[PDB]
């Protein structure tokens, strides 16, 4: 009676643990990958992250400058 | 890094205009009216090449 009215079968907890473990393992591997990706992007700078500004080239004036040699 | 090439002294020898700036200013308007084509050729070449060594002739 107690088992019927207060508790559930082993399958529920078993498969819930399976799902929880799967989620947590994915989160762990995601964290490790994210750290490695950050290291690579900060080292090389070829990614979208850690992009530091440079001078905009639309500011350059391309016109004769009173002197042939610029 | 590299050697800067320069024309020889013979390449820079030319029959010079040896009149003073007063004479040049007196003649300037008619000089610009008459001698315009070589002057514009030289100045277009000078702003396009951006190099004195490419404009000597
Ligand atoms: C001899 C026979 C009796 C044996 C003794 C049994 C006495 C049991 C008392 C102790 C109970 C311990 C806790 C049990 C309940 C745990 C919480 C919850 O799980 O229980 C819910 C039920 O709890 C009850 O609704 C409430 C219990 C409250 C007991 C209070 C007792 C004392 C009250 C005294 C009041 C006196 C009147 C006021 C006087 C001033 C149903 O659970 P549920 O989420 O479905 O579980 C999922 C699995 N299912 C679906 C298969 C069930």
């Amino acid at each position: 009676w107690i088992a019927r009215t207060f508790y559930d079968g082993p399958e529920k907890n078993y498969e819930k643990t399976m799902a929880i473990l799967q989620i947590e393992a994915e989160k762990a591997e995601l964290r490790l990958k994210e750290l490695e990706v950050r290291r690579l992007m900060r080292a090389r700078g070829d990614g979208p992250w850690y992009q530091y500004p440079t001078i905009d080239k639309a500011l350059i004036d391309h016109s004769p400058k009173t002197t042939p040699d610029n | 890094p590299g050697i800067v090439e320069l024309p020889t002294l013979e390449d820079l020898k030319v029959q010079e205009v040896k009149v003073s700036s007063s004479v040049l200013k007196a003649a300037a308007h008619h000089y610009g009216a008459q001698c315009d084509k070589p002057n514009k050729e030289f100045m277009l070449c000078r702003w396009e090449e951006k190099d004195p060594r490419r404009c000597l002739e």
